[PDB]
């Protein structure tokens, strides 16, 4: 249908055909920013006023039209069909930004506000529509919560305890220009946070040899505790890249998928006494238990059916094959033993 | 409350208090299912927790008390339905559903498929909203 | 029992119910710090004295009450039951900090002491009770001791040898403000430790082209030898994260666990001649040897039973199954060969 | 001192100076144990160090001289006990211990369980401190 | 042939014999640079003019001779044989640099041009001829496109949003020398880009406590998002190093390689009705289908034949062997069942 | 023997017993350094002269005695036994440092020399005797030569090409103090090498917006190319740590080791016609070929016998077992087919 | 257009609408190929997409409509030729090609090799440009 | 020069120009070695390079022309000797060497061990410098 095609163009992009449109809005709003700066520089007044107003109203009108068109076209998915259900789509966190940008542009055109003109850049800045990037980053951050937490905690403790001692050592030391640069603990904490992240502006440096010794013994050990989170996440991404290439083909999931729904519906229909499923008193009870076992087995199999290959499959496969061969070996031995 | 034992004794022919794989196989012969040895072994494992390979009665009530209605299962059923969606919008053609459920996996009888389909397709033509079919089960 | 529930609340936390209490103490002591700062600023004297004293005694009383309640409630575990055994719990390194904080608060309330008021923050800073974080970090650090040691050693050698040559080259160079900044080896070592960690305050920079050449050839090579420990530990954490997800289920350890204790007790009871274990002269000796073999086999099996899956299990399983099938193949061949 | 050879000749029926798997199996038939081939192979491996698959006499004294009392074994036994603790405080209900040691693993006789339990539970009711039971063995 | 030997010497180097030549050109052109600098210093005029001209013309003549010799010798490969095909070799991106260097040297000798003398260093700088290094780096960068893109995007968003707030907080703060260092958003963005990469020149530092708080809360979180790409690529290289050592031997590819071409040519010859391939009406149709199946199987096998070992091969091998044994087991059972 | 025990104490250390001796020399020479500094400060002259001379001669005498004792004790190993063979041990690179230190101390005691007093620290600085650390680092560096080389090359090219353009843009820009800081390409290259390693002293910063734009576009991309080598080597160490824990036991190498030497000696003895190995004309030729095949098989097996477990062993083991079972299956079928 | 069904019925002896491995094996007996069971199983898998192990007619037209002329296949054939090049310049000695195609892989008849070689070697002596041989197929 | 073919025809009973595993097994029966099937398969693989599982004559001369004296083999033999050194100094007790070479691996005859030992131990008592024994072979 044409509605689905429109939805697949505004959202869920395919490539160049939507890319040109994205690029054009991208550059036109940057032109808007440069033109607002030019009007601030107070160039030829007539142009810098009238054409700025023209292209501002053009931009806000286009933005509202795109928003309403996308809101209508979002009805292709069953989750958002209907008037009362579309409020859920309007509640999506990404879509709120577009409304905020539209209302901010409307208010600006009607009229710090000078910074509010920059707030409109919010929409263009967020260009990833399906949320793939944030969705990818969130899982990796969530998996490694404990080691990030512990290293941040250790770094914080080291920072505080080291920054206190240098303040103690450097309390009464004057500078060349005659100004106490370590007069209070607030200055020492600022020095600690500038130094533990290897920035080192140079506005505050220790001057007494005691403070120099403490800083030298501190920084070398404490820098790694803050450099750790980058390495942890980098290796986490790199390892998952390997798993992304050793996935099972789509052809191995269809049978288990069909079996799961079939056995689930059979379990559901077992609740009624007159459904045709009885065509296959006491047996009517055992049948339910057997069906429940089958449903659990099917669920486990489906869960296994969409995971990358693992040695556990080899270990279970060997035992299954060994039993399958063994039963026939004993059956043949017993059959031959009759004579 | 604990009436399940009445069914348990049905599975416990020898009366030792536990269900073995041979007992399951021999009771399921009476219904004409004709199972496989590996299938019986796999079926048994999904209940046993002691690791001894034999079903205990407390584990039996533990399994029977497990409720189907829960997010962990509804999500899996929804994913299994989604696997078969050609576009992901949440609609399936009725003929494709009938063909799939008749030929793939373990084949259902025609009358079961008709009964299942009659509960659906009330919306209109041969589009079936599986996201409301799921809540029915 | 109620005592176990109290112990499971003060220690071994579960979640939100203890989290609210932890948060309240967390913020109230920060309020105490901000109020001590306010009293230092000399605000309205009556409030800043009396309410400060009030909430100080409140805090110390609450701290002592919590300490004594936890000390009593620690009797749930068999390792600490009894009067003489509870001294071991009181000897735990974490619990010493609470006593130190309590006595420091008592001394402060009775009365650099201005810094001793900060020492109380020790308790809140250490909020991880079970020691999980330090326990996790310690194993990872311990496993990689050799490569950390060698890289730190190489970095130290490079630092010293490079910092000496720049001192030699820059001994007699004056600055713009007419002040020798490289007048002695101590200044050169300070420059080396500020430069090899990529901080670069800018208080001391080489001025003669010889020193510039040495520094340029030095830093590029030597920075990596100090950046290494972060990457090593990050990758170490990331690799262990993979192993944490490929663990055997708890259902596969119970049989081996029971067998281990059973065979160990059988070996122990073999020492007595009248125990019932003889119900199963020279045979009484061979029985002990067989039981010892069984105990060793059970120990090895239990050790294997709680490790992640490894190809070695596949390699041993295949050989075991092959032997099991082979013996029956030869037995059937021999049985058929009789005719 | 080296009296162990007197027992060694018991296992060395053929007298060639080494113990083979067949010798172990045939001597253990006399006590009515009825072992398995894989079980015998696994049992043999825990002593042999040459890698030839046959037990040598010096390895036999090496095995027999190994002492049970040591931290590496006490910790493992403590962990095996801890696996069965429902709360980790260091207490086990006596009935659960009896059920476990009668039904799981290799089943003990009832009188052995009674003798073992009598050495414990001296503290009071059916809580058994396994951290003092371990030191007894 | 001698032409192939010349090609294998100028390109596709082997080692020391070409290495000495590469080293000699390497050092002689550096001598040229140092001599041009000496002539700039205006040393003894006669030498600095005449010998400079001499060695300049020497260098350009040698460069042209090498270029023409390589262009002729590139005819060993079938892709470049023939006059019309050699234009493709001349179109190779690497070879364009040599022509650019030659024409630039010719123009310089005929005569910012002072910087154009440096442009000649282009040739020596690019010394990797086969393109192995860039080819290696490109695959690793291409595989990890998504995680690099998302982290760069997040870093950019954080940079902009943090640099705006510090500009807002620091708009009207004067410095010690009485000069607004944060007078406009351009200065704030420069500070942000100097600070988020942990360089920290120290020309611009925040002075009001609000800006200090924002910078402290910003840098700690935002530094990792820019440190990530190094770790990602490092781990990507390290993982591929492991795969490079677990490759199948060259002996396992010859049979599949021969079979692929054989079945492809058989499929091609099936199109003609009089070829000898019919020596092996309706059967002439089924034969084509069987040959197409065989060709597809051979292609799949050849694709599998040049990949590192993977558990999937074990999983398929076990099933194949199990079927091969099973069919004979049933055949023996059926044969014995006749009596 | 006592000589072996002495060698195992001076070299190949075991632990604390040699550790105390190492610690004592370690601290005593640091005492020597601090005392030389004190004598430089010109304290009480008599002590600072006489005791310094005393402990200097003490140190040099002890050093010579230790050197000669180690040189004698190095005769335990067969590689160094004999007078003419011990020169090889004296040629060991580590042992040269001890002789250099001894002769330098002798020369100093007989008498920049002030820096030569520091040269003695060479011995204590090198405390790893077996060379384990350098041996470990060398293999890891050698394995990853290509990716380190390419990234260093790319970083160098980027550095040069970026530093030239900023020099072009900043040629004629004056500073606040009226001094061209970018007057020549040497200054620009110094700025580039200070900036591409994220040090940032702040002595030279670009001032024109063109140079600012170039630096901003340069640093962000170029910093990763220099941060890469740390991550590469860190991940390389971490991966090898995993392989270090999945090694085969020492019990699986003895049979293959014995078989290798046995078959090698059999091949050697096959060269003589009268050796007893003939006890097992034309057959005397085929025997040699069979023995050569056996030797090659034994060598391959021994090479495989000391590597960590790999899926290839599973793949070969399954095929071997399948053939072993298959041959007996066909033999039983043929035997039964006789009736 | 869809004439392929005429050949399909040739493979579908039983007429149920699908091709089983037994049908493929029994039809290929008539031509005297004598296949293997594993070979037939592997051959079947390269067409089936349902995963049920049986060839469906729509999958049959899907396979038959696949075109050989494409970069993904020309590159693979070029790599297979390159594997046998002793120097990589893009030339092969005719005698080596004949020996390889007669003895390695599945052996061709001599006349087939002669017919194939006659289509090549037109350039001159026994160097064959495989990069133009590839485009012929 | 190429006299090796005279031995090759000894292994090539059927005369087709290649050596099969059956030929190797049947010729080695004449010397009373009694090999295993897997042993023969493993022995064959160390020469074949075509991957067809059959030994070609040019590969036969390629194998026969391989020289034993080389660093890659001397280092491996030295490592195999070092594995058995109890202290690593480069000395082995003669009795241990005799016991090892009589009982472990493939057992040698006593006279072979005596002949090998006589070529060594010339230095003195029962210490044998294996680093000079290696150069002899």
């Amino acid at each position: 249908n044409i509605q689905g095609r429109v939805y697949n163009f505004l959202e869920r992009p395919t490539g160049w055909k939507c890319f040109v449109y994205h690029f054009t809005v991208f550059l036109i709003v940057l032109i808007c920013l440069i033109f607002s700066v030019l009007s601030t520089i107070q160039q030829y007044n007539n142009l810098a006023t009238e054409t700025l107003f023209w292209m501002r109203i053009v931009l806000v009108v286009f933005f509202g039209a795109e928003y309403v068109v996308r809101l209508w076209s979002a009805g292709c998915r069953s989750k958002y069909v209907g008037v009362w259900g579309r409020l859920r789509f309007a509640r999506k966190p990404i879509s709120v930004i577009d409304l905020i940008v539209v209302v901010a542009s409307v208010i600006v055109l009607c009229v710090a506000i000078r910074g509010i003109e920059f707030l409109q850049i919010l929409r263009m800045l967020h260009v990833d529509r399906q949320g793939g990037t944030w969705r990818l980053l969130g899982s990796v951050v969530f998996i490694h919560r404990q080691e990030l937490i512990t290293t941040l905690y250790i770094g914080f403790l080291g920072l505080i305890f080291s920054s206190y001692f240098v303040y103690l050592a450097e309390k009464d030391a004057i500078d060349s220009s005659g100004e106490y640069q370590f007069g209070s603990y607030a200055d020492a904490l600022w020095w600690g946070v500038v130094t533990v992240t290897t920035i080192g502006y140079g506005d505050k440096v220790p001057q007494t040899w005691i403070g120099k010794t403490i800083a030298s013994c501190f920084s070398v050990f404490a820098i790694s505790f803050f450099a750790l989170p980058a390495g942890i996440l980098g290796s986490g991404f790199a390892l998952k890249v390997q798993q992304k290439q050793r996935q099972k083909h789509f052809n191995r999931q269809i049978p288990a998928a069909a079996s799961l729904i079939q056995t689930a519906w059979r379990c559901y229909a077992a609740e009624n006494p007159d459904s045709a499923t009885w065509k296959i008193e006491h047996h009517r009870a055992a049948i339910k238990v057997i069906r429940r076992m089958q449903y659990f087995v099917a669920k486990k199999k489906f869960q296994q059916a969409r995971k990358p290959y693992d040695v556990r499959d080899v270990i279970e496969q060997y035992s299954q094959g060994h039993l399958n061969l063994m039963v026939r070996i004993k059956e043949l031995q017993r059959r031959l033993d009759q004579s | 409350i604990a009436e399940f034992k009445e069914a348990f004794s049905l599975f416990d022919k020898d009366g030792d208090g536990t269900i073995t794989t041979k007992e399951l196989g021999t009771v399921m012969r009476s219904l004409g299912q004709n199972p496989t040895e590996a299938e019986l072994q796999d079926m048994i494992n999904e209940v046993d927790a002691d690791g001894n390979g034999t079903i205990d009665f407390p584990e039996f009530l533990t399994m029977m008390a497990r409720k189907m209605k829960d997010t962990d299962s509804e999500e899996e059923i929804r994913e299994a339905f989604r696997v078969f969606d050609k576009d992901g919008n949440g609609y399936i053609s009725a003929a494709e559903l009938r063909h799939v459920m008749t030929n793939l996996g373990e084949k259902l009888t025609d009358e079961e498929v008709d009964e299942m389909i009659r509960e659906a397709d009330i919306d209109g033509d041969g589009q079936v909203n599986y996201e409301e079919f799921v809540q029915m089960m």
